């Protein structure tokens, strides 16, 4: 019914109805003009002729290792290339944000209401004849059939990039601070009003939860000692709201910033490491500032840990995920002579694409045990008995699952994997190819091109009929991966802009914050600029075990 | 944690109607899906109706059309409207809530008897 | 006791204690180095030598009218000058924001907690020996003596710039959307969580309040008809919370976005005009989009009225206040090639300097009547009796009071004027001279230089002793005004950066919002770009009476 | 609007966000002035600048406080802005 249901405007043009049966495209600043923003301006033609494809740039970054080693050792050249990465990725994100699940047009409600996830593409209007707009059947295929035919794991497919379980639990722990869906309102709403890397999963989203977690001495967090080792405190001692099954004794109800972290021992591992890191920085800052009070010690340690987090996520986490031979760099100064908005709004599509269910292995292998999901879940005495050191050593060695390539979602998590398909439909997501175009990717012309094979493509064609109504989330999991990579093109080219914008958009990266006195002086500043996943584990885990996000 | 408490069950004759209520409290933010299940004497528990936080409803074949599931977000109450109660609908009806995430907890109520 | 109490760091360098009796200054990106950031870098020496004083620039902008008339008719030159105005003012504001009343250092609490007013200068620490740091006596002078000796009005001093009561009530109406102090917590806290020009004083701060004010037909706001004229609806019909004395009948309890606007007929005048403007824009948009529903009609109209507000504030309100012969311009495109943060946090000092109590006249002259404060306050039957047309005609003719120059606070508002002094002390404001240096102004070296006279200066010297202990708020009201101007140097050089930053920081000025489709098309876009105080009144007040912010 | 109900207590309810200053006043045979601002600034009558000092419990919205002290003690709340309303409680022997 709506004239814009077909999504007629291209190249980030915006569709507006001008009557019951006609539309108008706003081609402002798209580089294009015409009825649907498809006639390029002269300068646009030149830039399109010279722009390499993402697959071409990915090839350059994943080959020529000897050339990149020289580039990585010339600071001016490393900075120039990292700057271009930041600025080109950031250009793909609307900031200030625009749409959400309830507003396919810009509105003050969609801008101001922080309880919404934002939306990179507007939702399909309710009165459109088909779920994707005008193409496809009246109803999308049964998500249960989509799940079973192309998503569910037959045999475990390891990640050829070597992602381990330290990586898998880090991704879960890290993203659980800004993917906090408020299901009381719906899948398009969030509880993480900071909309980014504020470490609320360590310190709590609200002030009263933070104060219950704090010791109010030396800026530190409350803690307990179990077998001579530091762990988070108890629910009884802190009165902090946590989610535990009813059979967990009080002795094992750990209180941490995120209320679900006590449910999986892999998250309690990182919750313990980061708590130790906070108190360690308190000790360092107290030695530098004996005149400081508890409040300033706490606030400065939190700003330092935010810096450490962004530092580790860029130079270890994203570094591994990218597979690039170029050495990525966390350096806020790269953006000081550029246009950049120091703000972020978490996008629903960022949440959706991060449902990396195939990452999960079939068992959780610690020392010589192979724990099943039933044994591993909710059982934090596994962590206590093996110890933090052993968890780090084991999960460094255990391979994780490949996310792209299809048929790698473990059967144990099939219900939540189906939920990810369905929630996308509840939020009226546009199609895969609409999102591909939104991020300057060429639309797939068939299912075989999407998957790079024949069997899953035939299954998908029988279910969806038309490639232009294929859905974003299942496509991400069946996409043809880059050679020996964990992801396909669509995952990287959507996830990377969301990811880097959420990291550099943090206020500590702004010029008025990015200075030594913000972090208690040069000593605290150096803690950020020398942080790594290896130093995080080395300083806070007994024995300083070797760790990384890749198996060795 | 989420607490579930069913009510509305009772004794009715064939053809009568009955609205089951499931009052929920606690960590409501974590519940991606609500459900009604029944367990007849001597038989396995079976799905009756589910509704997700986004409003996707599913029904069992034997109850589709005459049973309706819905959620009152302001009251944190999931309702099951039952009409045309045949004697085959006699069971203990249970309320259920499924949490977000592959780690998410499953919650079950105490049940409410529907004898027809 | 705190080694930063003396405010040793200059040129926006930041002080950090390094032990109980030592400090270090962070001079990062200030343009200076050395122990107190007082040694200028080479390029800083050149820029400082080429920079003219605010008084020199003010003279050029207020003279050579024939030259400015030529400049105003050259679009390229007008744009370039306006661009320099916006960029140089915005450079003075920290964005993302930093301090608040509780944090003299940067913290995640001060950044993220929207309930605080932000602070352009950190508060004086609690362990400092004097209120201003280390200078002055252990106690500031009695604020009642300061008020009586140099602030209270003897005879009404009219504004030589010609500001009228249309201006005064516009100033009050406009700023009441982002100056909404939450005194339950304290004077450093706000209820305006939007921190800017969101028109919550028309639409309500919360969705619940907005929904009670909306008609839910044609996008319009609810209304009533009194003598054939459109007025805001009653509390009884909408059930919104308003503040009224216990003698107001139910049929006179108007319901508007801001709960105090019913207490003064001047505010109810603008509330009625703006309500009419919203429904007028709803009619225009409905004629352009018969296919649109109520929700989109409402949201689009609100975005248009936000744009109209910013347009009027820049090209009429600030244009009049500045006294400039240069014609200011609201053009978000001026910033598209600049570095600029499309965000804003309302500063406590912006609120404090906006306490323009001397603006109020002795009486409110409506037609042939001269109402007292007691007769005018809470008596909205005055508006219904004379009518909206007569209110505009009268208040366009009535002169308002001079804000600077001293001794012009009407005795009727003694209590609130004294509270403005005391609240500054409650929030531990730094001195006047610290705020002048913060905004690149030369510190005053005596009270006679501050006032430009001898009588008030001698009173202030006896009370404060040292000019470096003079307080910001009373200085603003006693400061020597510019020639025949309403303000002195400190008011403009502090108020302008806050004003322009709050105006252009709005997301509708960002490139992804500033396009015709955002506002329903070219018709809606044109409503913003042709808006003025005269067209606002002409379209919504019977008879289209002449109006301006200056007496003719 | 702000309701004040007296009862060592002045229980307040309503538009508490608007009250810049709370005050205690006493009055057989003129009303005389303790006051505390929303920021904590306290003033006192010289005659009483000794015992009972004033204080506010923000969480409870309650303001707390010789034979010459025999009077009817009233609670007062002053609103922000030059237009602000004044609120008075209902108000007893030594
Ligand atoms: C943000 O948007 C949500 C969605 O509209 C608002 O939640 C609604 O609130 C109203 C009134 O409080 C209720 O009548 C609706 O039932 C709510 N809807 C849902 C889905 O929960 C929320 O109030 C908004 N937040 C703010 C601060 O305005
Ligand atoms: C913003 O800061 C204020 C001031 O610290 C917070 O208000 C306090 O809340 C705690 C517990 O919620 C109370 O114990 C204090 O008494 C409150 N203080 C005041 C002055 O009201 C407020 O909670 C913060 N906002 C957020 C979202 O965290
Ligand atoms: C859905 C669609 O194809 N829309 C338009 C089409 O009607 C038009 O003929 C073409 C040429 O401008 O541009 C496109
Ligand atoms: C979630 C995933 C997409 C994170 C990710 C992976 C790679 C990159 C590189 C630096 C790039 O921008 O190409 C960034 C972010
Ligand atoms: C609050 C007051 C200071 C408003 C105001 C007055 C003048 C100006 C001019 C354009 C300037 O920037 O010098 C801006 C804002
Ligand atoms: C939890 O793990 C411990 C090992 O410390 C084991 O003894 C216990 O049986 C486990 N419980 C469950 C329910 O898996
Ligand atoms: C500031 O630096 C100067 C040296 O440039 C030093 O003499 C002085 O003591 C320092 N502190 C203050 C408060 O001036
Ligand atoms: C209210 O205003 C009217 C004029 O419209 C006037 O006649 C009346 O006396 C006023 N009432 C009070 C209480 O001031």
């Amino acid at each position: 019914a709506n004239p814009c249901c077909s999504n007629p405007c291209q190249n980030r043009g915006e569709c507006m109805s001008t009557g019951f049966d006609q539309y108008k495209c706003d081609c402002t600043r798209t580089g294009f003009y015409g009825e649907n923003c498809t006639t390029p301006e002269f300068l646009t033609r030149i830039k399109l002729l010279l722009k390499p494809t993402p697959n071409t740039v990915h090839y350059i970054l994943t080959h020529f290792k000897g050339v990149w080693n020289i580039v990585n050792n010339i600071p001016f050249l490393r900075s120039l290339i990292m700057k271009y990465v930041l600025t080109s990725r950031s250009y793909l994100i609307d900031s200030p944000p625009t749409y959400n699940v309830h507003y396919g047009y810009k509105s003050w409600e969609a801008f101001s209401n922080l309880s919404y996830y934002t939306r990179a593409l507007p939702p399909v209007a309710d009165d459109c004849p088909t779920p994707m707009g005008v193409k496809g059947n009246k109803e999308l295929p049964d998500s249960k059939e989509v799940l079973e035919k192309v998503l569910l794991r037959r045999e475990f497919i390891p990640d050829p990039q070597g992602s381990n379980m330290m990586f898998a639990f880090f991704a879960q722990h890290f993203t659980h601070q800004f993917f906090k869906t408020d299901h009381k309102r719906g899948p398009g709403f969030t509880r993480g009003l900071g909309h980014g890397v504020d470490l609320n999963h360590i310190y709590g989203e609200t002030l009263d939860r933070q104060h219950k977690l704090r010791l109010f001495k030396d800026g530190k967090l409350k803690y307990q000692v179990i077998g001579g080792e530091v762990y988070p405190p108890t629910v009884k001692d802190t009165q902090v709201e946590m989610i535990y099954p009813p059979h967990i004794p009080e002795n094992l109800q750990f209180a941490v910033g995120q209320e679900v972290f006590g449910l999986v021992p892999g998250l309690m591992m990182y919750a313990t490491i980061w708590l130790r890191e906070h108190n360690r920085v308190c000790d360092i800052l107290k030695q530098e500032h004996p005149e400081w009070g508890d409040e300033q010690l706490f606030q400065t340690s939190r700003l330092i840990l935010i810096g450490e987090t962004i530092k580790i996520v860029i130079e270890d986490y994203v570094q591994h995920l990218s597979g690039y031979h170029f050495k990525l760099k966390f350096d806020p100064e790269l953006l000081f002579n550029q246009q950049f908005q120091y703000q972020n709004r978490i996008a629903s599509e960022f949440n959706t694409l991060y449902h990396w269910h195939p990452l999960l292995p079939d068992t959780f292998n610690i020392e010589d045990q192979e724990y099943s999901f039933k044994q591993f879940l909710y059982n934090n005495s596994i962590l206590l008995e093996h110890g933090l050191t052993q968890f780090v050593e084991s999960f460094t060695r255990q391979i994780a699952g490949r996310v792209a390539g299809g048929r790698n979602v473990p059967i144990a998590v099939q219900a939540v994997a189906k939920a990810s398909i369905d929630q996308s439909r509840e939020m009226k997501y546009q199609s895969l190819n609409e999102y591909r175009k939104r991020f300057s990717l060429k639309p797939y012309t068939s299912f075989e091109e999407l998957t790079g094979e024949k069997e899953m493509a035939a299954e998908l064609k029988a279910l969806y009929s038309d490639i232009d109504v294929m859905e974003l989330y299942p496509a991400l999991l069946v996409e043809k991966p880059r050679p020996d990579a964990i992801f396909g093109e669509t995952m990287v080219e959507l996830g990377a802009p969301f990811s880097l914008k959420g990291l550099m958009g943090n206020p500590i990266c702004s010029p008025q914050y990015w200075k030594p006195s913000t972090f208690g002086g040069e000593v605290g500043f150096k803690i950020i600029n020398t942080a790594s996943i290896q130093s995080l584990i080395c300083n806070n885990v007994k024995g300083c075990p070797f760790t990384s996000f890749n198996v060795q | 944690q989420v607490q579930l408490q069913e009510s509305g069950g009772g004794l009715v004759q064939p053809g009568g109607s009955l609205r089951l209520s499931c009052a929920a409290s606690g960590s409501i933010f974590s519940i991606r899906e609500w459900g009604w299940y029944r367990q007849a004497p001597g038989k396995q528990r079976e799905l009756v109706a589910t509704i997700t936080s986004g409003g996707t409803t599913n029904y069992a074949d034997s109850v589709r059309g005459r049973f309706t599931i819905s959620r009152d977000n302001a009251k944190d109450t999931v309702y099951l409207q039952m009409n045309s109660l045949t004697p085959e609908d006699t069971a203990v009806y249970y309320c259920n809530a499924e949490s977000d995430g592959w780690y998410g907890l499953s919650y079950w109520g105490q049940g409410t008897q529907v004898t027809v």
